[PDB]
């Protein structure tokens, strides 16, 4: 409706439709149902796409764990080894440590 | 101010923690051991025997409340208290039996009435008592 | 005067102030109009070792 | 503001 | 040409770009669900009628709306090239 | 706090468990209460915890509550 109302009123003033509006009013229809669409549209994406999202393997699972698991981890202690105190926390993959989960 | 001077004495800081930081499982600072009083007195006793606070009032966590905040232990106090931890971990499962004639529902009851008590009191000392942080080195390369 | 100053051994300044409840900034933001300008692919060009 | 009475 | 395709900056610049587009769309959803904040025409019941044979035949190309059309062009303008916008990301 | 309160801390230090662990959550409530039983019997069982060290803390409690006590009349008689 919004759309249609100003381009109608583009060419009610201007005697053409806006320079966009083909365009546009084409991307709308196209996009409609817009998961069906981009899942024929990503086909030829589906390679890198993939072996991203597996990378994904090595930090989603370990980091989806549950309260009882990280009870038995002892997560985010201090104190649970007293004597590394002073050691720095770290692994090879510091920003998949922090990477929202939600994300 | 004046009575934090008269904690002079070794014995209520201890040594040197071995980690370089602080001491955990070493029972060798004053907090420690108020931290034993306090599993003592919150021990409940018979239904015709007098508690602690019927015999010596709010009067004796002021007291042991403001050595700790005096000695600046308050903070190491909270985590490593053997009482609250017993409360964290029964309101966790929840449990309830009857351990060396202690009720564990009723000691933990009690656990947090004196917890309340002493963060009510730990805090109003630290209020009125209104610099430098000792920093790390990082890993050194064994090279420099 | 010689009790106060008895008495006066046993104390320190009470550092307490006044203040409002809320304090606005002396200059308030200033609404800014949006313009619609295209994607410009050479904005981060000097940042770092940028590629012209 | 100091109180000269009470010694300051 | 894979090292002068400049991915680290595209890829940048067009996520920072997103997330702009996102805001825009998601004020624009709000306000058109909105009765109250919906663009005026869209209320109208006198116009009803036309808006209804504008959406039917959608995207292929009304008494009243030929006196607005000045008024159209002004009110709508912000939302229609916010949507050109999205068509262009 | 330099004498009778010094005296039975640094007496009491010594009938601490040198080390104390706090047990992980699996242990259970109830184990560790027997834990801690355990670990802190001979502070349990010490026979003047109370007459002496409870008294002399409640002692000096007292007197830190009448300082603050006594300033705040002072406070509201200068008021």
């Amino acid at each position: 409706a919004i759309i249609g109302l100003y381009n109608y009123a583009h060419e009610m003033t201007h005697g053409a439709s806006d320079r966009e509006y083909p365009r546009l009013g084409q991307m709308i229809v196209d996009y409609e149902n817009p998961l069906k669409k981009m899942m024929e549209e990503f086909v030829p994406h589906s390679k890198s796409l993939s072996d991203a999202l597996i990378s994904l393997q090595m930090v989603y699972p370990r980091r989806n764990l549950s309260a009882d698991q990280w009870r038995n981890a002892q997560l985010l202690s201090l104190i649970s080894a007293p004597s590394t105190m002073l050691n720095p926390a770290q692994s090879d993959t510091m920003p998949c440590e922090y990477l929202s989960l939600d994300a | 101010t004046r009575i934090r001077s008269f904690l002079d004495d070794p014995i209520w800081r201890g040594p040197l923690p071995s980690n370089g930081v602080m001491h955990v499982d070493e029972c060798v600072e004053f907090h420690r051991l108020w931290s034993a009083m306090q599993f003592v007195y919150c021990i409940p006793v018979g239904t015709h025997e007098f508690t602690v606070e019927q015999c010596f009032g709010d009067g004796l966590h002021w007291a042991g409340c403001m050595i700790i905040v005096l000695l600046g232990q308050q903070r190491r106090f909270a985590v490593l208290d053997f009482c609250y931890h017993l409360l964290k971990v029964q309101k966790h499962d929840g449990k309830d039996e009857i351990i060396k004639n202690v009720p564990l529902k009723k000691m933990v009851e009690r656990i947090r009435k004196f917890q309340i008590l002493n963060d009510e009191i730990i805090t109003i000392l630290d209020k009125y008592l209104k610099e430098h942080v000792r920093c790390f080195q990082p890993p050194i390369h064994q090279s420099l | 005067k010689v009790a106060r100053r008895e008495i006066g051994i046993l104390t320190t300044n009470k550092n307490t102030s006044r203040t409002h409840k809320i304090i606005a900034p002396a200059n308030l933001e200033r609404p800014v109009r949006y313009i619609r300008k295209p994607i410009d692919y050479t904005i981060l060009d000097d940042i770092g070792h940028g590629v012209k | 503001r100091s109180m000269s009475t009470f010694g300051k | 040409q894979p090292s002068q395709q400049k991915l680290a900056e595209k890829l940048t610049i067009l996520n920072d770009r997103g997330v702009g587009m996102l805001t825009r769309l998601y004020n624009i959803k709000k306000a058109c669900g909105d009765p109250k904040a919906k663009p005026s025409y869209l209320i109208d019941k006198n116009l009803e009628s036309a808006v209804k044979f504008i959406v039917r035949k959608f995207p292929a190309v009304l008494a009243q709306l030929q006196k607005e059309k000045s008024e159209i062009l002004k009110n709508l303008a912000l939302y229609y090239f916010t949507f050109v916008d999205v068509m262009e990301f | 706090l330099q004498g009778t309160i010094l005296q039975y801390v640094k007496t009491l230090m010594e009938v601490m468990p040198k080390i104390c662990r706090l047990p992980r959550h699996e242990y259970g409530s109830p184990g560790i209460l027997e834990f801690f039983h355990h670990q802190l019997k001979d502070i349990v069982e010490y026979a003047e915890l109370k007459t002496v060290c409870f008294q002399n803390l409640r002692e000096v409690g007292n007197a830190i509550l009448f300082c603050l006590l006594i300033e705040q009349s002072l406070s509201l008689e200068e008021v």
